């Protein structure tokens, strides 16, 4: 066989290994980032399965670069921890170089970057992370929403989903986003990316994580109350019709 | 059946299949075309989306090197960009040291002998990088010396200049019909819909300004790329000749 | 290519996942409890011969009730077989192009294809001229052949051969265990039959699970996704 | 045969280091040898066995000095043991008294030679040490000690045990005739009398090597004026000393 | 034939790491270690695997080993492994107290070297730490904190932990027992009312423990570290359910 | 080597890729549905000789509806045969020259040559004479020879004989038994037709697949291609 | 997908580890102490005919007490057969996905299957057709149909009476050989069956060892544990 | 499973090492003088007949000194393949769990175990229906029945029909080589007893050297010691 190694390319041209790595990201749970035209929000689930242990202190999936820029993942979890102290690291390398904060583009570009230098050499393992990046880049308000995978390619969405049943959550979004004409609220803008995970989060808004993003290095988290608030108002018109 | 595993042994036969895989990564990529004519040059590439939540130009299949010098790739995308990024610093270097344009097949020189990079081992130098990049490359760019030119670059680590040539997924039906359609005296509008109607042709989606892109380059412009309007409305005025003969 | 891609189409279309799947749930409720049903047919066929003295009477007859186990089973071999080539129909067709990569799926539909092609063995039975592994296998759906063959050469040596003038006879055979032998032929294959329908079983329980789990792979055994390559 | 015991970098489904467990078999092959902690004192002793007695065994040391007031013996392959021992005995200068103007306790010099035995370990292109010691020594601290050390490169404490072929009945004789008082020279009783069933050759001054941790030896210095510097507590037994407490069973 | 296991450094057709899985089943070969929170201290249990007659144990240690003056970890699996991480985890510790000039936060130290366990998992040429850990310390920043990670460089925290052998048996019972707001006499009590529970020999007896735990309050406007000793193990063992 | 170069020529323009696609055709349509017919046919046939009684004077003729079976079948083995070397010989004329690399292609060839080839077992039959596999195949396509040979033997013994003064008969035949047998083998000779048809279909279908999607490789095993030397 | 799942659960729930580990507790007792039985019973029945004398009074009636063996025996074999087909039917249906990885436990299931069918073939015995291993398998569990086979064969002719003159005298054919064979032909079979018990307890305790040792592993072939991802 | 563990205690604990060292002992001494004893009691029984001139009065009587050898051998053979299958059962039973990892041990115990099959098989000897390898293996620990099955089938031939021991009514064949072969088939038989016990005794010698050196291995094929981990 020649999915082996990662310096062997098979008859056909591929490059196995890497292509394996993908297979990891599909592991991990569910992330969704679904932009508007004044914000972007990005979604998640919890792991809530096998719980008897604290709180305080509980990931959320959901990171920030720079006051500007958060990045979401899924994948291999310790994997993933070392990519966002990288771009950390990297978006206050650029303030220092460059007086100006980075552009969301730019951070994207430097992951992916890293992700494919660890796919060169041998004796070296691709990060088993695929991840969602969206913000505003400086003095700017159009919104940004890009997506890396392990192999290091990145691309921009107008919406997008990774992790495990994203194939499902991808038809429905593909159906109701409206290329024409987004979400020009951040709360229906919210209420569709709740509506989305609402297929595979297996009732309960104790499985949702929600981040918000909006111009002028204004990010903020949502709680679990005005989470289920839009659980609640979905839950209705569902057997309304 | 035992000697494509090294990128570094010849089979009995004096040959290096890790290589030739290597190529046949890139018939997987999408479609790319260029033509060249006494006008300028033309290069369109088929987009190929999986999904209409993608960002179109998120795709950067074709780009701009410098002023006169513009390409579009086929193959690994990662393995792109950092052609792409090797390339464009060498340009802006020559100018510096000369106060002048690098000659397009002298920048394209410098892009092969960076796929000539690969190979581990040790046995004198250093050239750090595992295998073959797996792509190639349409440098359609234009100088004061031999006017427009149309270069293939292969991850083997040579080169040929062409009049028109196809990359990718169809570069054997494509590369056929150009192969009876170019003649030295094409305008550039004529070569236009004829990359656009090749494309068409062995591609496969309804042709739209959205799976297609299509630039060109110009001593009086440099590299520019067709705006969406422009294309979709050359398309229109392309499937229509189309009724008659 | 556009007709050969038609003839491939309408291969697959003739034999879908829905018509192997139907033949899974007839073996996980219909077909098993009728081999169940088989089982204590021949079981208390073979206690009632256990308790019966056999006389130069019951050689000159065809124990009619025997007749209808070994009739009922073999009757139930030849659905089975025909039911297993409709699964194996349903794959077949569905074997990709022969590559050197790519062949995760390839190996599973390899898998199952052997585990059905046991199970056609065992029902289709040994026969009389044999693989290599000779006839470990109880007893084919031939066995009113080979049950009538086997009787019929003891009765011949049992009710006899009598040829005529009235001063002299022949022989309606003496040896006492010829007798007993004809009594354990009808006992044997009565056992042979709750055998291999126990086996039978067995196997068939198997193939259920082996399919419905790795019945994706089956019909999808490769997934394309170029996402690298642009 | 596994297809796992062939790498130090790898995992046996299990969870175990392979290429470890067969150097730890080259000690369990090495010649019987002990070591009993007593309360005024302790012994490390080993065996000797002739190549032939052309040889001259008294030129090729068993038991080794490492700072005088430790000691330490071993039970495997020969020729690990006498570098380990001068790799050990300079990593007590560079990485102690150097810097302390002192000697090091027990305790770490155990743990600064288990961590070049560690090494050996983490790492494919080099084996392990064949080798497993029996380092005994005292400082003021914390009295006297009694360790081992593996090619695994970890370390334990005893009060008494033995390593080597004839170990498993050696390490049940002590168990039995063992208790906190024995006084040194019942140390160095007990110690011949195991030293003794684990043997098939002969049990004269010379195939027998074992020396002593115990009180000051204010004439094994070689100078006198300085009234702390009062003298080396390790000592190696020679071979008179020896075959006299032998009479005496 | 043929399998993904052969390295590190090589992923299977899903994806899956076998070596590091490999590490993570060599876990389940330690001794039982417990680590309970309370709504006033922390305290770490642990159950001595290796055992033999003359086995030296009332000095030296094996288990629970101090890394900062305010935070206790207990160990599980390689022993060496184990020091070989303890020490750095030690140094770093130190420099961040001699650079900021405060002691180290707790998750900080936990996620640092967590990091340092996902790198040998990453590169060619690497075995990662066959180790577990169980992490109790305090801060000003969350309080009283109870955090776990394993050899694939993945970190947790639990109100109520343990890692090591029949760990299915000590976490069942104490996902039971565990009042969320326990004080510490009570936990120390569930501690060996789990341990015990799951154990083997005849008896359970003290040369066969280690404990230590983690209080404070308005008194010692600080945090007392406790290390308890073969003797108050002893004895604090019949003053329960052992003669 | 100009008149080398035109035998090879001549061979590969007598058998084309369009001679074996038709071929393909053939079995895609009116092959298939002639086999699915001597399905059926057999079949009823099987069912009519399960619902009667048989006597003397059943072993005094031989059922010519049966014969009628057995032939249209034996007809059938032998027209997929010779399709089945046309198909291969469009391939063995077009293997390569012997290397040790660039054996992608090659190996495609290799292996539809064998399921080809497992397919013309199956139709050749098993015959009298065996093959380390023994005879798990069905029957062969000298079914009318092994079937005539099966029933005379037991009508020799039904029947009797004679010569002349003393008594026609000669020899001849309790046995009650017996006379269940010369109604069984006219049974399972026709159940014989029913599952080499039944597996006969998917074998069919099978090579119809394996052909379609890897038909490129095996008319161009190898691909030259210098781009690298020059 | 929700019914799929109920298939499989109701077939794992008809067979629990429950049900295979009452059949090796029966094995560990019960069964055992039948085997040991059963063979010093045709121990005994060894040494009476070896001290015996065989004439023609023999000849005219089977043994009834040797026939009280095989046939107890021949029960013994078919309980064990089907009490193996119980273990072997719970192992089957808890054979994972096919994959190329994680295959540490379903090695193990493999392996235990495979001494399971090596011991069904000791009991379901030879046969008279077979297995490229020939039949170095003791005796079947057709026992008793092979045994009344082979002695019938030799009553006939040591067997063929009548009566003349005054004092009296017999008129089967001579051979002293042929007489004594009918002596060892009882004989044997009856060391035959001492020898196949021998075996078979051996074969038994084996398994008994191999099962209660890798069951864990039988249940559950792969152990999911997704620590690292998420 | 407190259970689980008694089970498997129970079973090495019926069968430990010394029940197998016993056998070896018994092998060592008694059992290899009995072999050396059957060899020339042969020895001296082919010279015997070596010097003798058959006639019709040799073919009307079994040699009662030869019936004597082959009897005594039969024992012998009889009870060593019960000794092995002892040894056996010791091992059988000490088989570790199924690992993929420190197998050096469990690599002994079958090596083992296949030497002593090995020799069973030569004890057991050929039979009559046969294993791949042939009938290599002198002659069976049923030389009884094949004797007087071979000498029974000529005593017939030589031995005339319709009559009784004279000059008579009933003849038999001339054929002068036919009265040779019964002479020839006392003195083969003898011979062939001669080989199978001197072959026998190497083998025996064979497994008592390789059980001493490796039973070790054979009780404790694992050696726990985990001083790394902690």
């Amino acid at each position: 066989g020649y999915d082996r190694a990662l310096s062997i390319f098979s008859p056909d041209g591929h490059i196995f290994q890497v292509e394996y790595a993908l297979e990891a990201v599909k592991r991990g749970t569910c992330a969704v980032g679904v932009k508007g035209k004044n914000c972007v929000v990005l979604g998640c689930e919890r792991r809530s399965t096998l719980k008897l242990q604290d709180t305080r202190i509980t990931p959320s999936k959901v990171s920030k670069i720079d006051s500007h820029v958060v990045l979401s993942f899924s994948g291999l979890n310790a994997d993933s921890r070392i990519l966002i102290e990288k771009a950390r690291v990297e978006a206050q390398s650029h303030r220092l170089t460059l007086e100006d904060p980075v552009t969301v583009e730019y951070l994207t570009r430097y992951v992916a970057g890293v992700q494919q230098r660890y796919t060169q050499s041998g004796g070296v393992r691709p990060f088993g992370v695929s991840t969602l990046i969206a913000g505003f880049d400086p003095r700017d308000d159009e919104p940004k929403l890009y997506q890396t995978e392990p192999s290091g390619i990145y691309s921009s969405w107008s919406a997008q989903t990774i992790g495990r049943n994203s194939k499902t959550v991808r038809e429905f979004l593909e159906k109701n986003y409206d290329r024409k004409e987004p979400p020009a609220t951040v709360e229906e803008c919210v209420k569709l990316t709740v509506r989305s995970l609402l297929e595979v989060v297996q009732t309960g808004a104790k499985n949702i994580e929600i981040t918000v993003v909006k111009p002028d290095s204004d990010i903020v988290a949502l709680s679990s109350e005005e989470i289920n608030q839009y659980v609640t108002q979905i839950e209705q018109e569902k057997q309304e019709q | 059946s035992e000697y494509d595993r090294g990128v570094s042994t010849f089979s009995p036969e004096g040959r290096l299949f890790q290589v030739e895989y290597s190529l046949e990564a890139i018939k997987l990529g999408s479609t790319a075309i260029g033509i060249a004519t006494k006008e300028g040059v033309v290069l369109g590439v088929e987009k190929r989306a999986t999904s209409p939540l993608l960002e179109s130009d998120s795709i950067e299949k074709i780009v701009e090197i410098d002023r006169h010098i513009g390409c579009a790739m086929s193959g690994l995308t990662a393995d792109a960009r950092s052609m792409i990024e090797h390339a464009r610093t060498a340009a802006v270097t020559h100018n510096l040291y000369y106060d002048e344009d690098i000659n397009v097949e002298s920048l394209t020189q410098s892009v092969c002998d960076l796929a000539l990079r690969f190979g581990e081992g040790a046995s004198g130098e250093e050239r750090l990088m595992s295998r073959p990049f797996g792509v190639a490359l349409l440098i359609a760019g234009h100088d004061a010396d031999d006017g427009y030119q149309l270069f293939h670059a292969e991850p083997s680590g040579t080169f040929y200049r062409y009049n028109a040539k196809a990359i990718g997924s169809g570069s054997e039906g494509a590369q056929a019909e150009l192969l009876n359609e170019w003649h030295s005296s094409l305008t550039l509008k004529e070569a236009e819909l004829l990359v656009l109607k090749i494309l068409k042709q062995v591609m496969e989606e309804k042709l739209d300004e959205n799976n297609a892109q299509l630039s060109c380059i110009t001593k009086q412009d440099g590299f520019k790329i067709y705006d969406n309007e422009k294309t979709a409305e050359l398309i229109k005025e392309l499937k229509e000749k189309e009724a008659a003969e | 290519p556009p007709k050969r891609a038609a003839l491939i189409q309408n291969l697959r279309d003739s034999y879908t996942e829905t018509s192997s799947f139907a033949v899974i749930e007839e073996w996980a409720a219909g077909t098993l409890q009728e081999i169940e049903g088989i089982a204590k047919a021949a079981a208390e066929a073979h206690g009632v011969i256990r308790n019966s003295t056999y006389g130069r009477a019951q050689a000159e007859k065809s124990p009619e009730q025997l007749l209808g186990v070994l009739q009922r089973y073999q009757d139930l071999c030849h659905n089975v077989y025909c039911q297993a080539e409709t699964i194996r129909t349903v794959i077949a067709i569905r074997i990709p192009e022969h590559k050197e990569e790519d062949n995760l799926g390839v190996a599973v539909q390899h898998a199952v294809l052997k585990i059905i092609d046991e199970l056609e063995i065992k029902t289709l039975g040994s026969g009389e001229k044999s693989g290599s592994g000779g006839a470990p296998t109880p007893i084919g759906m031939y066995a009113l052949r080979e049950y009538l063959s086997a009787r019929s050469t003891v009765e011949d040596k049992l009710l006899g051969v009598d040829a005529e003038s009235g001063k002299t006879k022949g022989g309606g055979s003496q040896s006492p265990s010829l007798l007993l032998e004809l009594r354990q032929i009808d006992a044997d294959f009565m056992l042979k039959v709750e055998l291999a329908t126990t086996h039978l079983s067995t196997m068939v329980r198997a193939v259920i699970n082996a399919y419905l789990l790795n019945w994706k792979k089956l019909i999808q055994p490769r997934t394309g996704s170029d996402h690298m390559v642009s | 045969t596994d297809r796992y015991s062939f790498s130090l970098t790898t995992f046996s489904p299990s969870g175990k280091l392979g290429q470890i467990d067969y150097a730890l078999t080259a000690v369990k092959q090495g010649v019987t040898s002990l070591g009993i902690k007593a309360t005024n004192g302790v012994v490390i002793a080993t065996e000797k066995k002739s190549s032939s007695p052309l040889a001259m065994s008294e030129t090729l040391s068993k038991v080794s000095l490492l700072t005088p007031d430790i000691g330490a013996v071993y039970s495997g392959m020969g020729p690990d043991y006498r570098v380990l021992v001068d790799k050990s005995r300079k990593v007590a200068h560079t990485s102690y008294k150097r810097i302390y103007g002192e000697y090091p306790p027990t305790k770490l010099l155990v743990s600064e030679v288990a961590k070049i035995m560690q090494e050996a370990t983490q790492s494919g292109g080099v084996r392990p040490f064949g080798v497993s010691l029996l380092i005994a020594g005292h400082d003021e601290f914390n009295g006297f000690s009694l360790y081992q050390v593996d090619p695994s490169g970890s370390y334990f404490p005893w009060k008494a045990t033995a390593i080597g072929k004839g170990s498993v009945a050696a390490k049940t004789f002590l168990e039995k005739r063992w208790n906190d008082e024995l006084e040194l020279e019942d140390a160095i009783h007990i110690a011949l009398l195991t030293l003794k069933e684990s043997v098939e050759g002969e049990f004269n001054g010379d195939t027998i090597e074992l020396a002593i941790i115990g009180d000051e030896n204010p004439d094994l210095l070689g100078y006198t004026g300085i009234p702390t510097d009062k003298g080396p507590r390790f000592r190696k037994l020679t071979s008179q000393e020896i075959n006299d407490r032998l009479e005496a069973l | 034939s043929r399998r993904y296991d052969s390295r590190t450094t090589i992923f299977s057709p899903e994806g899956r790491l076998y070596q590091v899985e490999y590490a993570l089943e060599s876990i389940s070969h330690a001794g039982t270690a417990i680590g309970i929170m309370a709504s006033d201290g922390i305290v770490l249990a642990a159950e001595r695997k290796v055992t033999s007659t003359l086995l030296e144990q009332d000095t030296s240690t094996e288990k629970l080993y101090k890394l900062n003056d305010k935070i206790a970890v207990a160990v599980a699996g390689l022993t060496a492994d184990a020091e070989i991480l303890i020490n750095t985890a030690r140094i770093h510790a130190q420099n961040y107290l001699k650079t900021y000039n405060e002691d180290i936060p707790v998750e900080i130290l936990v996620r640092r070297l967590s990091d340092i366990k996902q790198g040998y998992t990453q590169h060619g040429g690497l075995r990662p730490f066959g180790v577990s850990f169980i992490y109790a310390g305090y801060d000003d920043r969350y309080g009283y904190q109870l955090y776990t990670s394993n050899p694939s460089g993945n970190y947790t925290g639990w109100k109520a932990i343990s890692v090591g052998a029949n760990t299915s048996a000590a976490q069942t019972l104490l996902q039971m027992d565990y009042k969320d707001d326990m004080k510490v006499d009570d936990a120390i009590e569930l501690a060996l009312k789990t341990l015990s529970k799951t154990t083997d020999s005849s008896a359970l007896t003290y040369d066969r423990l280690e404990f230590a735990t983690i209080r404070k309050g308005a008194n010692d406007g600080e945090v007392y570290q406790k290390i308890f000793k073969p003797q108050e193990i002893k004895d604090i063992l019949v003053k329960t359910g052992i003669t």
